[PDB]
């Protein structure tokens, strides 16, 4: 069988050792060569897998990195779609939901639809009997498709759900006059749905504090891109912040390593074995106004539709993981990062029946 | 020894390099120069957006630019690198050209303004027809991508400020077979259609509605200034009036203005206490330039009364204000300007306006 590359980028500290160790019967097999990258501006990250891709035969990457960065993942979806090469976003700020991927881009993320976290989040306020609540966006990328989700759900039921403000801050603007804390001050709901940034959230969360909505009596809700990395807890958030989370508890960053090479190796050994070709590596990023029309999303069919090892690792056409396994972390008072539910099969399993203070 | 601030720019030649240049300068002579002194730093389009995105990093933000003017190139290649990479650091861009409306959308462009509207904006000079001559009844055909239905959005939001639209059709980009479409707008008793779509979409609209003998007399078309290009223009039926922005296509002009603009602003910017300098180069740079946000909300402030293309102030979205329109009306087959819109007025020149059939 003939080889395909598939190169793994590995942003910060790595047992590189655990992710070689921890890792094909197809038509095809991997030659998977690991990268290490210490930089993740645009820069690095462009020239890195443009010099990749032309110092060998690349069929797709497969990227993980440390940090917080959700521009990390707009940067690789722009990458994926001018080169039209398969990129997966495994861990960090590759894996933080892109909303709006190019049309072409050939590009997926390990992690939750915004529109999953949406609905995840109304099953938690449900199970608390929280029916009353506000909800608040800055414009990051989603911040529609958050809110639309929300809407659609709750004008759709026959709970009682009351959704008494929306909010959209600009933070494109400097907050001189003093405006975002004039927007804040007009929330009154128990419940507050923030969807954002991590480092957005972090202002957001200090402004709010100081016109005196984190304390007892308002429960903030975020997902998974505020929270990120759970070793990191800037010093603004507020205890009794509720999170959903997909950053790698269960499903470590060797097993995802390992899913990632097995996806693109299957869906190209799935298209050879159906077309008798798979899309030529890019000789190069420089010469990709020319070789346009000889170049396809071809491979994107079988990319989101990989089933290896007993697991279905299908993604969306939306470019996100389908059936996530997710974990609901609660802030507690020693500011660590506590697990307080599961979400599984649909079914949202919490841990506390009544939630504790102190 | 003065503080030297870098202003940058991608422009399509080496006269336009050679132009922004020589603007830089004359603001140098205007302006109060001893404490802050600008600098040019430019560029011209790369051939791909890969490139180009590099190019922004290596020639311009090394150079810690404070903003960038950006042009539409001659030959496919959009700012939309430039913004991106730019946006990464909130470093301002000043889009001298382009004109599609998706340029106003936030989250997709944080740090973008321009020196020329948006195509959508045509709704304006529409709407003040509409009162002009008495309009109170149209129907409005757009096509349904990204421009058509910000054309629409525009025109409803100020008609739901009088006259009504009195129904709205949509057609699939790329139909030839609009017969069906124009059908139900022949089945109204309205006969003023306002058209929004490409030039090539056009066409197919025009030659479908003339099979219908919907050109003819009772019936006034009403486009705008990409339904009259090229071969649009080519079948378009006589009598229609459309739009053509005045200096729409003249990027020396717009050079000019914008450069005028951002020296303003840089000179109001350094009135303000605490003034962080850009990040020097991409590599290694991950977090925004502080102060770019404060910057921003400068520059949408920023009133520039005596500029070549007239009176340059800027909407919510960033979006150049009070922009002049030649009023084009298509008699015997030729373009004729039969008035144009000032800013704000109407001003009907001596040239008789032709309708269809008269
Ligand atoms: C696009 O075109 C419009 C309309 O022509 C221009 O707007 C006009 O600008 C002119 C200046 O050139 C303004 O003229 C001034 O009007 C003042 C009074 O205005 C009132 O009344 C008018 C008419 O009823 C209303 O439209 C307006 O809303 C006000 O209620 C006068 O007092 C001014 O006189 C001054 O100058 C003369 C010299 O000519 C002196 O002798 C006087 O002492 C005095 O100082 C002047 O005549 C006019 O008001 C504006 N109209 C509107 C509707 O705003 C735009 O300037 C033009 N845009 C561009 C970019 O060119
Ligand atoms: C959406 C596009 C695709 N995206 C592209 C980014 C990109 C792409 C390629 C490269 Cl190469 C690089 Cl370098 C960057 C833009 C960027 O993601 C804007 O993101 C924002 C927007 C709003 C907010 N909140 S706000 C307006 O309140 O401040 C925050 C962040
Ligand atoms: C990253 O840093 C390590 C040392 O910590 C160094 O050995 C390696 O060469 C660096 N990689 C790059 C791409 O600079
Ligand atoms: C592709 O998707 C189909 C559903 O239509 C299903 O049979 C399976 O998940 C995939 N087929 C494979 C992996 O052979
Ligand atoms: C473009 O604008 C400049 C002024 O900046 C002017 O000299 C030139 O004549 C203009 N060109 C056209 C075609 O109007
Ligand atoms: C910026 O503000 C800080 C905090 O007071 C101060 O130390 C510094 O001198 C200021 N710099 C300028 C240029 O005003
Ligand atoms: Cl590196
Ligand atoms: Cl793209
Ligand atoms: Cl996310
Ligand atoms: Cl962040
Ligand atoms: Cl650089
Ligand atoms: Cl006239
Ligand atoms: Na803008």
């Amino acid at each position: 069988p003939p080889s395909i590359g598939i190169a793994v980028i590995l942003v910060g500290t790595s047992d590189e050792v655990a992710i070689k160790d921890a890792h094909h019967h197809l038509s095809v097999v991997p030659r998977v060569e690991l990268v290490a990258m210490n930089e993740t501006d645009p820069k690095s990250i462009i020239t890195r897998i443009c010099d990749l891709m032309s110092d060998r035969k690349i069929q797709g990457v497969v990227f993980a990195d440390d940090t917080d960065q959700e521009a990390i993942a707009q940067i690789l979806d722009f990458i994926s779609a001018q080169t039209l090469t398969p990129i997966l976003g495994i861990h960090g700020g590759s894996s933080m939901i892109m909303a709006d991927k190019d049309e072409s881009s050939m590009f997926f993320q390990f992690g939750p639809s915004i529109e999953q976290q949406a609905s995840v989040m109304l099953n938690i306020m449900e199970e608390y009997d929280w029916y009353i609540f506000s909800i608040v966006t800055t414009y990051f990328p989603g911040y529609q498709d958050f809110v639309n989700k929300i809407r659609s759900t709750i004008e759709n039921s026959f709970v009682g759900w009351e959704l008494e403000e929306v909010l959209l801050l600009d933070m494109s603007l400097d907050d001189g006059d003093s405006k975002i804390q004039n927007q804040l001050k007009k929330l009154q709901s128990p419940i507050i749905l923030l969807y954002c940034t991590k480092e957005e959230a972090t202002y957001i969360f200090e402004v709010a504090n100081s016109v005196g909505l984190t304390g007892y009596g308002y429960t903030w809700i975020v997902p998974s891109l505020v929270a990120g990395d759970t070793d990191t807890v800037p010093s603004e958030f507020p205890t009794g912040l509720i999170s959903v989370s997909y950053d790698e508890w269960d499903y470590g960053l060797p097993a995802r390593v390992r899913d990632g090479i097995a996806i693109i190796t299957t869906a190209a050994s799935d298209m050879l074995s159906e077309h008798s070709f798979i899309p030529e590596p890019k000789s190069s990023c420089y010469n990709t106004h020319e070789k346009r029309i000889y170049q396809s999303n071809m491979l994107n069919r079988y990319l989101i539709n990989v089933t290896f090892e007993g697991r279905d690792l299908s993604f969306s056409e939306d470019g996100y993981q389908m059936h996530p396994k997710l974990v609901i972390i609660l802030l507690n008072k020693e500011r660590k990062w506590e697990r307080v539910g599961k979400w599984k099969d649909k079914s949202l399993q919490m841990k506390y029946y009544v939630w504790p203070r102190m | 020894d003065p503080k030297i601030v870098n202003i940058g720019a991608v422009l399509s030649t080496k006269k336009h390099e050679q132009i922004f240049r020589e603007a830089v300068n004359q603001a140098n002579k205007r302006h109060f120069t001893r404490k802050i002194q600008l600098q040019a730093t430019s560029v011209t389009h790369r051939p791909n957006a890969i490139q180009m995105a590099l190019s922004v990093c290596e020639d311009l933000i090394s150079s810690q630019v404070y903003a960038i003017l950006v042009s539409h190139p001659p030959a496919h290649l959009t700012p939309t690198p430039i913004s991106y990479t730019a946006g990464f650091y909130r470093i301002p861009v000043i889009g001298l050209t382009t004109r599609m409306s998706i340029y106003s959308d936030k989250s997709i462009h944080l740090s973008f303004l321009r020196t020329v509207p948006p195509y959508s904006h045509q709704a304006l000079v529409w709407f003040e027809m509409m009162r002009l001559f008495n309009w109170n009844h149209v129907i409005l055909i757009v096509s349904d991508d990204h421009e058509g239905r910000a054309a629409q959005k525009k025109l409803e939001t100020l008609l739901e400020g009088g006259p009504k639209a009195d129904k709205v059709l949509q057609f699939e980009p790329g139909t030839k077979n609009l017969t069906a479409l124009l059908l139900e707008a022949k089945e109204l008793e309205a006969r003023v259609i306002i058209l929004s779509a490409s030039e090539d979409d056009a066409t197919a609209v025009y030659k479908s509605a003339a099979m219908l003998d919907m050109t003819g007399a009772g019936y006034v078309w009403l486009v705008g200034e990409r339904e009259i290009s090229g071969s649009a223009l080519r079948y378009a039926p006589d009598g229609i009036i459309g739009l053509q922005l005045i200096n729409g296509k003249n990027e020396s002009a717009h050079i000019s203005d914008a450069v005028a603009v951002v020296a303003q602003a840089i000179h109001e910017l350094f009135e303000m206490e605490n003034i962080t300098d850009p990040p020097r180069g991409c590599v290694g740079n991950t977090n925004i330039w502080k102060t770019g946000p404060l910057f921003k909300r400068v520059l949408m402030s920023s009133k520039y009364p005596d500029g070549v293309t007239g009176r340059i102030e800027f909407n919510e979205d960033g979006d150049r204000k009070f922009a002049q329109y030649s009023i084009m009306n298509l008699q015997n087959r030729k373009l004729v300007q039969v008035g144009i819109f000032n800013g704000s007025y109407i001003i009907q020149n001596d040239r008789k306006i032709i309708w269809p059939g008269g």
